[PDB]
């Protein structure tokens, strides 16, 4: 599972029942080239993701747009009102109703 | 203003207008306060309520005065709608630091100082953003329940 | 070129929070993505530094620098091939059906390469992965390329 | 149209026809909306309702206009009849994927895109096909309950 | 011939999901069965290929090809003899009473010859087999020939 990550040559090694097998300094050389080749492959695959990642953030930010406001204004009311005679009145009274 | 909220203000207007003529005068204010237990209600409090209107308090003058003070008033079902979208997995009250960051970083109405005032009477859970629901109650009907 | 697309200038007025017609250098990555360009974050970083531009100190912008940086990023859109995106995830899970186990794609998208936050990873899996814990990436990559 | 549904439309016709002469004019539409809380109801909304009829809105013109818009309207007891046949063991709300497959594979009216629109305001449970019953409620009387 | 049965054209409008009056080649097998014809699926397959018609690539249809293919399948309805259907199942179980053990008929109908799905096998046994696990094929083949 670990080797899952890294911009490393997924060639240069080999697993087996008790251990992994690894090249050097040639196989070592191979991998390196390989490594660069994934930055490419990778670096490019990262980007889109990154891109895309934020692209979903905008869809959320936007949705949220109003639900906030609603929340925004809504609170403010109360802060103003809660101190108003008439509103306290309505309050004690609001229950006797049906 | 939904129609059941306007019917709640019509019922509160009828309980404060004890002469039942359609206009709440200063005697109605004082006799509604005395029937709630306020034997010491000063005349200056009644005059400050009447000083918020430009005319007599009939039903449409009482609705326009409450409209202009409650320009961001939200019913409990729409506040719980927005809090169910903030906790989209259901049941759990959302974290204190998540509501502080999302109020600030989205809007100017969610700036911090205001967030300290939110925690300040809306207690911990409410303030913190963990509980939920008690704040929707006190935003539609004030004071401690 | 204009095709002079003047809607890129109208979108710059939607991302500038001060209204002075300048956009900070930290917003330029996300606004190139919102104009229909997917440069990787290291590429956006390099180009910046390449031009002795420091994203570490306060930055402002002008439309006259943001327009040519979007036009330099627009040539790199030939790297967006969907064959390699679906074949990447087809090599990521066994059997002949396109399903990633939930936590495999979430931990790989947050920790491998350009770090995506786990908040953004949950917002990209929300709806395409059901309660079986198996993400069908045939429809998942289709919906990711729908935006 | 069952007769109790026609009596419900006769009662709604009498509540919108506040002149009680048998023909709902534009003044009745505006005064019924103002009594529900719509103080800002534009005249163009009232004109668009009257533009759906070829003549004055009497009881049979209101019934034929509602008939032609509700050509697949089903009462709640017949929708629950069909959902009890889809869940023939009783009690359980049926699976999301079972209703998507059976809508598509039986009929063209059950095609997918339409199934995404079914999930889209008919929420999850409803959309999914697990709950049941709330969808019968909102098909006979719209909007969130 | 008309006897010009114009209800075959009205049933083609009930199976065409696009309303353009064409029916794909993959639907022609099941629609020949819904018009009162039982050609085997290998026969429907052969005929198709016989006419250098590939059911592997997109297909459309026209009524002018579907009508003569239904008329070429209509001569083969003389193969539907119920003596051989009841005698087939009478050789499939011992003793002088027509009962197949449940799982014998279900596994034979799914795996022997033209593969019927186990969903369709359960929909064809539902009601005729009770909880004794014994399917009476005298009434079972009677009800299968009632449709």
């Amino acid at each position: 599972k670990l080797l899952g990550g890294g911009d490393v040559d997924h060639t240069q090694y080999a697993f087996g029942h008790t251990k992994v097998f690894f090249k050097a300094g040639l196989l070592g050389l191979l991998e390196e080239m390989r490594d660069d080749k994934l930055a490419e492959i990778i670096t490019a695959t990262q980007a889109r993701c990154r891109g895309f990642l934020m692209r979903v953030e905008y869809r959320a930010m936007v949705e949220r747009r109003e639900s906030i406001f609603c929340i925004q204004y809504n609170v403010r009311s109360f802060m103003n009102v809660k101190h108003w005679p008439w509103m306290k009145l309505f309050f004690k009274i609001k229950p006797l109703l049906k | 203003f939904d129609e059941t909220e306007i019917e709640d203000f019509k019922e509160a207007f009828t309980v404060i207008d004890q002469n039942a003529d359609g206009i709440i005068d200063k005697d109605d204010l004082r006799e509604t306060f005395a029937a709630m237990g306020r034997l010491n209600v000063k005349n200056e409090e009644l005059d400050a309520m009447i000083k918020e209107a430009s005319g007599p308090i009939n039903f449409t003058v009482f609705l326009t005065m409450f409209g202009e003070k409650l320009k961001g008033a939200d019913p409990e079902d729409v506040i719980m709608g927005a809090f169910k979208v903030l906790d989209p997995d259901g049941k759990g009250s959302i974290k204190k630091s998540f509501l502080e960051e999302l109020l600030t970083t989205g809007g100017g109405r969610f700036t911090p100082e205001e967030i300290k005032n939110m925690w300040a009477a809306f207690p911990p859970d409410v303030a913190g953003n963990v509980d939920y629901k008690n704040i929707c109650y006190v935003i539609t009907h004030g004071e401690d329940a | 070129s204009k095709a002079a697309a003047d809607d890129f200038k109208e979108a710059f007025l939607l991302f500038d929070r001060t209204g002075d017609a300048k956009i900070t250098a930290s917003q330029v990555g996300d606004i190139a993505r919102a104009l229909g360009q997917n440069p990787t974050n290291a590429e956006i970083n390099k180009i910046l530094g390449n031009p002795s531009k420091e994203e570490m100190n306060a930055a402002a912008i002008t439309f006259e620098e943001f327009l040519p940086m979007l036009q330099a990023a627009a040539n790199n859109k030939d790297q967006g091939t969907f064959e390699d995106f679906v074949e990447g995830l087809r090599v990521f899970d066994k059997e002949g059906n396109g399903t990633v186990m939930g936590a495999e794609l979430r931990h790989v998208l947050a920790t491998l390469g350009e770090k995506m936050t786990e908040e953004e990873v949950e917002e990209l899996m929300k709806g395409q992965e059901d309660s079986n814990g198996c993400i069908n990436y045939e429809a998942f990559v289709k919906h990711i390329m729908s935006v």
